[PDB]
């Protein structure tokens, strides 16, 4: 090796050291993929989450020596079939549905179809689903004079303001999962609700714990 | 009589050696099973194969033939291998228990450092510490005949307060601290599992309890006998020399058959084995 | 009337079909019957570049056939010196979602784009010993699938908004916009003289665009699915398209129709990358089976296999002098076969 | 919207085409004339390889 | 891209001293540094070298043992601690930056230096002491090396520096064939093993000075005697 | 004779 080539190998070794450092630093953090549906109100959602001591967009949340990244694919005209394989190692998907949109034309069936397609992809087999049912208060106010018995097929429950509507919608959105392998961490989020970040933390911790039980021969 | 003794010895010898070589060849030539626990299991399987091969015949054959013909070099080598492999297996079980505790009780904070490099560092540190610890075996292992043709290869420790000190040190460092650590860690794991399909969790707890009780049941008599021996001498030797100590060491080596069955050959991993 | 448009479109499409069928004397397979096949060719991995810690989505060769850039999802753009397996630069990106990468013909600039809808252009050769972002071209509304330097001051890009664009790096705004596709634009390749270029779309069609004029010249449609990769024959009068039905195809510009198809009943997965040799005899094609294939461009018979990777091969490239073939897969290893 | 497709079809319709046999002959001619300097087809000796 | 030296002055023989070079405008942490001294009327000679990250340090034999080199990356400074200054170190030291990767131009930017007053090796030579030059006429300079500079990888490590009267020298041509940035295209370099030539076409103003040829093979980096183009 | 017992 000539005099100049040795310095080139030294520069390459320094580059590789920096690469290893940055690789471990990026190994610390976790990535979640937030997938809002049509007019589900995920702007105010991220705003409310970021305000209480929390083009593609990335919001980082520093949570108790753990760093989450909420990757949001805001505007894409790309049919989701081409770039989705980029998110093959995400810890858990975050699917935000709206509850007060079972009348608009329906839109809830479109959200169900989107949920099923996203949940049946072969890339997401080692990642859980966190289902956020936003707009709960508007559903409490809207459940009267609505009578979803005609919008949706059975709704065997009472045609009243009872919360059987919330549970029936959650049963509709849960029964689309390929059974017995993946667990859905549902949650009922309001416009003004502080417990969203705590629930995301709990669901991610539980996902990591279940993957660790599977991987460490413990189950 | 003695037919059942040699029968059980042959059974456990073949089972141990076969399971161990199978696990080594699989976990080495799979190239895809490179988890953090699989390194510890590979180290455990290797140390367990060494345990079988070194300890079993050079304890049985000298016990049946009445004498130890194998000589000083062989006796020294076998004693060092016994002492190294027993402590390596124990410390590997403790390391697996502590890794499972860190992984299941605090997943996020342990995700930081639980990488295969940490597993390799811990494995090599375990082996080095064991090798540094178990040198007084070969050093004090002379071959002396009491009578015409026995040669009775035993450990002539320097003097009193060296048998007792070393026996109590080994007992505490390899049976009390490891047993208590494993029991506490698995109890805590069972608690954080109980916090929150219920069948799988309770079966996991049953398996953990089996592991702890099997370790205790196996390695209790062998250490207790030494406490009686290193302390008293002729009383213990007179008490159990020919028949019982062979069965005690059989119980000891039954861990060589237990470890692979409860750690590797269950949990549906053997699909990779039959696929290999 | 609205029906008149459909009537004229159908009439003209039938006219073009009958025309391109009229000038079909004999297939390419017949005229290549009396040619000695290349037999079997074996290649071995001379190098293995291992500095990436995630999937490898792009790769390009320098005009000196020595340096090569690679883009990974760990937010890194590494410039290897292929001969001695060194690292010359490790550019850290702003957005770690990159789906393409390019190297300038003069060797000065590099470029990368991804899900941020922005094509960033880095300037390697400068003072201050630092690699800084020269410009950021942001005019697209979909992921940038491919980007190829034309000159030091001009670059062609193709995005998932069904559009291609020609940017002038100095000013930073689109000078020409090519809008003829219906689906996404997955790949793109420039002519040897950089006067024309083709683009393959997700609607099973390739289009030939004239850079100077700015309009679609010809439209080839033979495939049955989306076209993931595209390359040019070194002559400049033919090109090759790889699609997701596991069938590469070779079209010719002058004949204005499909010449050949390279289909084997064994391979079923899609085709990620396609490239030619220096003379245009070999046809390197990456697959999702984690192994490249080497087809005979004239005989359509497979002649080799490059099975060294553990995961899908996402990128593939051939040097200008034809001395080596770099392939990069989703396991952070790109290998140099020779 | 509708007129653009018809205009582009009319543009692509009146285009000059040649026989396929001619394109195939020229393709074979190019493949043959440059077959000697193709290190992937006819590998160079171990002295010329830089890798 | 600015180096400023600090230190110097009159020193009694045997005393110690420190020289501090401040670097501003570039990525100092990614550049190897050289300390190259220059006698009152003689040519250049290399004194010390410290790479990027301080992982590799070299000295000349005339200063080995009594010199120490170091760098401070956060503060962006370069320190040279000198001990037992002899009467032969009365020189004006320069600080040079250089970065080594494929295609780089090391020794590209020199900086101004301080002036002190203290009251085997490839011996390259340029027998041409002074060459008469007329503006607008092509001239040539010849440099001869002891051994062959052509390495196995085909890179002949020969550099050419031009020093104008009362300024710091600058990099004309590196690896004997590649023109440095900011240099007019009239300069050129071409030669064979141990015999290299620098050709100037249409000589223009600000070209009067000294020319040095430096080898970069074994790291006792030896410069040439120098050729002065006098009108 | 043979007291045996060469501890595990």
């Amino acid at each position: 090796l000539s005099a100049e080539d040795k310095a080139a190998v030294e520069r390459s070794k320094m580059i590789d050291r920096n690469l290893r450092e940055d690789g471990e630093k990026a190994r610390r953090e976790l990535k979640l993929l937030l997938l809002g549906t049509g007019e589900s109100g995920k702007s105010t959602f991220i705003k409310q989450m970021r305000i209480i001591h929390g083009g593609i967009i990335e919001y980082p949340f520093d949570l108790q020596s753990v760093i989450f990244r909420m990757v949001d694919v805001g505007g894409q005209r790309s049919e989701r079939r081409k770039w989705i394989h980029c998110f093959e190692n995400v810890t858990s998907i975050m699917f935000l549905v709206a509850l007060s949109e079972y009348d608009q034309v329906n839109r809830m069936e479109e959200s169900k179809a989107l949920f099923r397609t996203i949940i049946t992809y072969p890339w997401f087999q080692n990642s859980s689903v966190i289902l956020f049912l936003n707009k709960k208060d508007l559903l409490e106010e809207k459940i009267m004079y609505s009578h979803l018995v005609d919008y949706f097929p059975e709704y065997d429950g009472p045609q009243r303001d009872a919360q059987a509507a919330r549970e029936f919608i959650l049963k509709m959105f849960v029964d689309l999962n390929p059974d017995s392998d993946k667990i859905i961490y549902s949650h009922f989020t309001c416009a003004t609700d502080t417990e969203n970040i705590r629930f995301v933390f709990a669901a991610v911790k539980d996902t990591i714990l279940q993957l660790n039980l599977k991987e460490y021969n413990l189950v | 009589e003695l037919a059942i003794r040699i029968t059980l010895y042959a059974v456990i010898f073949l089972m141990s050696v076969g399971g161990n070589m199978l696990i080594i060849v699989v976990l080495g030539l799979s190239r895809r099973l490179r988890t953090v626990t699989n390194a510890f299991l590979l180290s455990l399987a290797v140390s367990d194969l060494l345990l079988a091969v070194a300890c079993m015949p050079f304890t049985l054959l000298p016990n049946l033939m009445g004498t130890f013909i194998f000589g000083t070099v062989i006796c020294k080598a076998v004693s060092y291998l016994m002492g190294v492999s027993v402590s390596v297996s124990t410390l590997s079980l403790v390391a697996i228990a502590l890794e499972r505790y860190s992984a299941i009780c605090r997943p996020l904070q342990a995700r930081v450092w639980q990488t295969r490099s940490h597993a390799a560092r811990v494995i090599v540190a375990t082996w080095l510490l064991s090798g540094l610890l178990m040198v007084p075996y070969p050093v004090y292992t002379v071959v002396q005949p009491v009578g015409p043709r026995v040669l009775q290869c035993v450990h002539r420790w320097p003097s009193a307060r060296v048998r007792q000190t070393w026996s109590v040190l080994l007992l505490l460092l390899l049976f009390f601290i490891p047993g208590v650590v494993m029991a506490v860690a698995y109890g805590l794991i069972s608690r954080e599992l109980y916090l929150g399909k219920l069948l799988a969790k309770k079966r996991v707890v049953r398996m953990l309890l089996v592991i702890v009780v099997l370790f205790f049941l196996c390695w209790l008599p062998v250490y207790s006998a030494n406490t009686w021996r290193a302390f008293d001498g002729p009383g213990a030797h007179r008490a159990l020399s020919g028949a019982p100590i062979s069965f005690i060491h059989l119980l000891s080596y039954a861990s060589a058959c237990v470890n692979p069955l409860v750690y590797c050959f269950m949990h549906r991993r053997f699909r990779q084995a039959c696929l290999e | 009337e609205l029906d008149q448009l459909r009537q004229e479109a159908e009439q003209l499409k039938n006219q073009i079909r009958d025309a391109r069928k009229a000038c079909a004397d004999a297939t390419l397979s017949q005229i290549t019957n009396n040619i000695d096949p290349v037999g079997r060719i074996q290649m071995r991995t001379r190098r293995t570049l291992r500095g990436h810690l995630a999937k490898i989505y792009a790769m390009h060769w320098g005009t000196d056939s020595r340096l090569l850039v690679s883009a990974s999802q760990d937010g890194k753009l590494i410039i290897w010196d292929s001969y001695t397996t060194n690292k010359v630069h490790a550019i850290p990106l702003r957005s770690s979602w990159v789906m393409t990468c390019a190297y300038a013909p003069s060797g000065n600039y590099v470029a990368c784009g991804g899900l941020d809808n922005i094509c960033s252009i880095y300037n390697l050769k400068t003072r201050e010993g630092n690699v800084r972002v020269s410009r950021e071209l942001a005019g697209h509304t979909g992921y940038l699938s491919c980007c190829r330097f034309l000159d030091d001051n001009q670059i062609v890009t193709s995005s998932g908004d069904t559009t291609c664009a020609l940017w002038d790096i100095e000013t930073g705004q689109q000078t020409t916009t090519f809008t003829g596709h219906t689906g996404d634009v997955m790949s793109l390749s420039l002519a040897p003289d950089t006067r024309l270029f083709v683009s393959g779309a997700c609607d099973a069609s390739a289009k030939l665009w004239d850079v100077r004029e700015g309009m679609c010249r010809q439209t080839f449609t033979g495939h049955e699915s989306d076209i993931n990769a595209i390359c040019f024959f070194p002559n400049g009068n033919a090109f090759a398209t790889g699609s997701d039905d596991a069938t590469c195809r070779l079209f010719d510009l002058r004949a204005d129709q499909e010449l050949m198809t390279y289909s084997h009943d064994n391979i079923i997965c899609g085709i990620t990358s396609v490239s030619f040799s220096k003379s245009g005899r070999l046809l390197l094609a990456g697959y999702d089976d984690f192994n490249c294939n080497v087809w005979d461009a004239l005989k359509a018979d497979r002649a080799g296999v490059l099975a060294g990777h553990d995961n899908r091969v996402s990128c593939l490239g051939v040097t200008d002098d034809g001395m080596a073939v770099a392939t990069g897969s989703w396991d952070s290893f790109l290998k140099i076969w020779n | 919207q509708a007129r653009k497709l018809v205009e582009q079809l009319k543009m692509e319709a009146n285009i000059d085409r040649i026989k396929v046999s001619k394109a195939a002959a020229d393709l074979m001619a190019y493949c043959e004339a440059h077959a000697k300097e193709d290190p992937l087809l006819t590998p160079v000796p171990a002295s010329e390889n830089p890798f | 891209v600015q180096l400023v030296e600090s230190g110097g002055g009159l020193v009694q023989p045997g005393g110690s001293r420190k020289l501090s070079c401040s670097a501003s405008g570039f990525a100092f942490s990614s550049f190897g540094m050289h300390w190259v001294r220059q006698a009152p009327e003689k040519g250049l000679e290399w004194v010390a070298y410290i790479s990027s990250g301080s992982g590799t340090i070299y000295y000349a034999d005339t200063v080995k043992g009594r010199f120490t080199i170091s760098r401070d990356d956060p503060k962006n400074t370069l320190f040279l601690q000198m001990t037992s200054l002899r009467s032969e170190d009365t020189a004006m030291y320069y600080c040079v930056r250089s970065i080594y990767y494929y295609g780089s131009s090391p020794f590209d930017f020199w900086g101004q230096g301080t002036t002190l007053t203290v009251s085997s090796d490839i011996v390259m030579t340029q027998a041409t002491s002074s060459v008469p030059v007329t503006p607008g006429e092509s001239v040539s300079i010849s440099c001869r090396s002891s051994k062959s500079l052509l390495h196995s990888n085909g890179n002949t490590y020969l550099y050419w520096f031009l020093q104008r009267p009362g300024q710091s020298p600058q990099l004309l041509i590196y690896r004997m064939s590649n023109l440095a940035s900011g240099v007019p295209d009239r300069f050129s370099g071409s030669g064979s093993g141990t015999a290299f030539t620098l050709t100037i076409s249409r000589l223009e103003a600000e070209d009067v000075g000294v020319y040095y040829c430096m080898q970069h093979l074994e790291y006792p980096l030896t410069f040439g005697a120098g050729t002065k183009l006098e009108l | 004779d043979y007291m045996g017992w060469m501890d595990f």
